[PDB]
């Protein structure tokens, strides 16, 4: 919980340029700094750093999840849905919460069939995962016609 | 009265009910949400589509026989031509596909005996 010290340290770290030997350390550093920024409501620079991390690696699931959350905060339901879908795909659908967010974003974007598909995928992955049958699946089913 | 209603639920099952409310046999467990159940001209086979991006042919008892078409979205309707083997499939992507179903002759003959496939599940 020495959060300001971590923020200053990651500000220092982000100044140095990426290299071919410490790529994963760089990605962890950028991810943690994005975490700190999102916690402090600094969405702009967190978005910038996340785009940087995705530029240096095109299959960082956590970065895509963070981007989806950011686009949700701005109600960018299409962009949030795209990012959440990418994270859901690259994680090999082992994180039911990501599927929950993705199905919710499809539902809000009025894409009912895709929301139902993602809900079915999540429930097949976890039949006991609650708050998905009613909060998402039932509402999507009721809005088909 | 001997009438059969085929029922495609969104609990992912297909049931067959008599007009008196009694059920015929057990349910047929499905792993997809059905959206269309129908029949051929003489009611010999059943067509089933839906959450699976494909259309399947079933015996009138509900035993799966094979795949008619593999689509790219939910099949919202899976009707069949009134007096032919042709089937038409309309999906959410807007695609409409017109298949002609062809059944292969499966038979053997030895001298004075001839076995063939009848009703896709029986041997005569």
């Amino acid at each position: 919980k020495q959060t300001p010290r971590a923020r200053n340290q990651l500000k220092r770290i982000a100044k140095m340029n990426w290299n071919a030997i410490d790529a994963e350390e760089f990605e962890k550093s950028w991810l943690l700094l994005a975490d700190i920024y999102i916690q402090s409501a600094k969405y702009d620079m967190a978005e910038d750093l996340l785009k940087r991390c995705l530029r240096h690696n095109r299959s960082c699931c956590k970065a895509y999840e963070y981007m989806g959350y950011i686009m949700e905060k701005e109600q960018a339901y299409t962009d949030a849905a795209l990012n959440y879908e990418m994270a859901w795909k690259y994680s090999n659908r082992t994180n039911p919460a990501v599927g929950y967010k993705l199905a919710f974003n499809y539902l809000k974007a009025k894409r009912y069939v895709d929301s139902i598909d993602i809900c079915h995928q999540v429930l097949e992955a976890h039949p006991t995962y609650p708050k998905i049958r009613k909060d998402i699946l039932d509402k999507a089913r009721a809005s088909l016609r | 009265r001997n009438d059969i209603l085929a029922v495609a639920d969104w609990g992912q099952k297909v049931s067959f009910y008599q007009l008196s409310g009694k059920q015929i046999g057990k349910d047929r467990a499905l792993n997809f949400d059905p959206c269309c159940i129908s029949y051929f001209t003489k009611g010999e086979y059943i067509l089933l589509g839906g959450s699976d991006k494909q259309v399947s042919l079933f015996t009138k008892d509900g035993v799966r026989l094979g795949t008619v078409g593999e689509q790219n979205s939910w099949v919202w309707t899976c009707q069949a031509k009134p007096d032919s083997n042709y089937v038409v499939v309309g999906c959410q992507d807007g695609t409409i596909s017109f298949y002609q179903l062809i059944f292969s002759t499966v038979h053997g003959l030895y001298k004075d005996r001839y076995a063939y496939r009848d009703s896709m599940t029986d041997v005569i």
